[PDB]
This record gives C-alpha cells, sequence and structure tokens, in this order.
C-alpha cells in the first residue's frame, strides 16, 4: 500500500499544481488591472495641471495686456505733463511781459 | 519503476517552489503599482492646491493692476482739463498780441 500512497500523493501534487497556476493567472491580471489604473491616473494628474496651466496662462495674459497699456498711457502722460509746461512758461512769459508794458504807461 | 518515479514526485516538488517564487515576485511588484498609485493620488491633489493658490495670486496682482490704470487715466483726465484752461487763457493773450501787431502793420 506504500506505493498506493505514493501515486495519490501525485494526484495531489497535481492538485496543488493546478491551484498555484490559478493563483498565477489571478495575480497577473490584478497586475495589469493595477498598472492600467496607474496610467489612467498619470492622464489625470496631466489634465489637471494642464488645465491650471492654461487658465493662469489666460490670467498672465491678461496682466500682460494692462501692464502694457499702463506703461503706455503713463508715457503719454509725462509727454503732456512736458507740453503742458512749455505752454504754462509761455503763458506766464506773454502775461508778465505784457502787464510789464501796461505798468510802465501807467507809471510812467 | 523506480527512477520514473522519483522523477515524477521530484521534478512536480521543483516545478511547486518555481510558481511559489514566481507567485511572490507577483504580489511585490502589484505592491510597487499600488504605492505608485498612492503617490500619483497624493501628487494630484498637490498639483490641484497649488494651482489654485496661483489663480488666487494671479487674480490679485490683476485686481491691483486694475486700479493703477483707473487712477493713470484719472490722473490724465485731470491733466488735459488743466491743459485746456491754460490753452484757453494763452489764447487771450495771443489775441491781445495780435490786435498791436495788425496795427504795426497798416502804419
Ligand atoms: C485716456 C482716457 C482717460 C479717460 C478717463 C475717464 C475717467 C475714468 O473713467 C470714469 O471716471 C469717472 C470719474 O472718475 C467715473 O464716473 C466712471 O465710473 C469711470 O468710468
Amino acid at each position: 500500500t506504500e506505493i498506493d500512497n505514493n501515486i495519490e500523493q501525485i494526484s495531489s501534487y497535481k492538485s496543488e499544481i493546478t491551484e498555484l497556476r490559478r493563483n498565477v493567472q489571478a495575480l497577473e491580471i490584478e497586475l495589469q488591472s493595477q498598472l492600467a489604473l496607474k496610467q489612467s491616473l498619470e492622464a489625470s494628474l496631466a489634465e489637471t495641471e494642464g488645465r491650471y496651466a492654461v487658465q493662469l496662462s489666460q490670467i498672465q495674459a491678461q496682466i500682460s495686456a494692462l501692464e502694457e497699456q499702463l506703461q503706455q498711457i503713463r508715457a503719454e502722460t509725462e509727454c503732456q505733463n512736458t507740453e503742458y509746461q512749455q505752454l504754462l512758461d509761455i503763458k506766464i512769459r506773454l502775461e508778465n511781459e505784457i502787464q510789464t508794458y501796461r505798468s510802465l504807461l501807467e507809471g510812467e | 519503476t523506480a527512477g520514473r518515479h522519483g522523477d515524477s514526485v521530484r521534478n512536480s516538488k521543483i516545478e511547486i517552489s518555481e510558481l511559489n517564487r514566481v507567485i511572490q515576485r507577483l504580489r511585490s511588484e502589484i505592491d510597487n503599482v499600488k504605492k505608485q498609485i498612492s503617490n500619483l493620488q497624493q501628487s494630484i491633489s498637490d498639483a490641484e492646491q497649488r494651482g489654485e493658490n496661483a489663480l488666487k495670486d494671479a487674480k490679485n496682482k490683476l485686481n491691483d493692476l486694475e486700479d493703477a490704470l483707473q487712477q493713470a487715466k484719472e490722473d490724465l483726465a485731470r491733466l488735459l482739463r488743466d491743459y485746456q484752461e491754460l490753452m484757453n487763457t494763452k489764447l487771450a493773450l495771443d489775441l491781445e498780441i495780435a490786435t498791436y501787431r495788425t496795427l504795426l502793420e497798416g502804419e
């Protein structure tokens, strides 16, 4: 009966090998699935980051335009400060000069 | 026959050892991918909070700039009305001068 014990032990090893193989298949599949998920999360991360970077880029464009116009307006304002000052010098010159003639003829 | 039997038992046992090491390898790699996944989720949330902070900072900057723009415009408008006034005055004086000049012309 010893040899029979050995034989039924061979059917036992068969059984165990089958089971271990099924486990290996299951684990390969699970590995696939997990990798899949990892990749889709890489995708989601790229989505998130890209969307935020875009909205930031829109706003930054607004800051660029605004800074631009601001600079233009300030430059214009400096030119007009200049023109204004010239006009004021001229005015005061003509005014003082006239008034000198007037005061003279009244007072001489 | 002895040989064939020793061989069957032995190659079965060794096949089992083999299978058990690859099961361990696989479980280890699944653990790896799960940790990577965890890191990825944390990195997503992180990217979100970072992005939102950036948006907020940029919006504050822009708001300040809009206010600065409005102020510069008002400065310029004040300057322009002042210039209009000044010019009117100067034109009056010009009138006086041109009258005296036209006087010298006829002589
Ligand atoms: C070169 C452009 C200069 C034009 C500036 C116009 C004045 C700014 O704009 C106006 O200012 C008024 C008084 O501050 C406000 O009543 C208005 O709400 C505002 O639109």
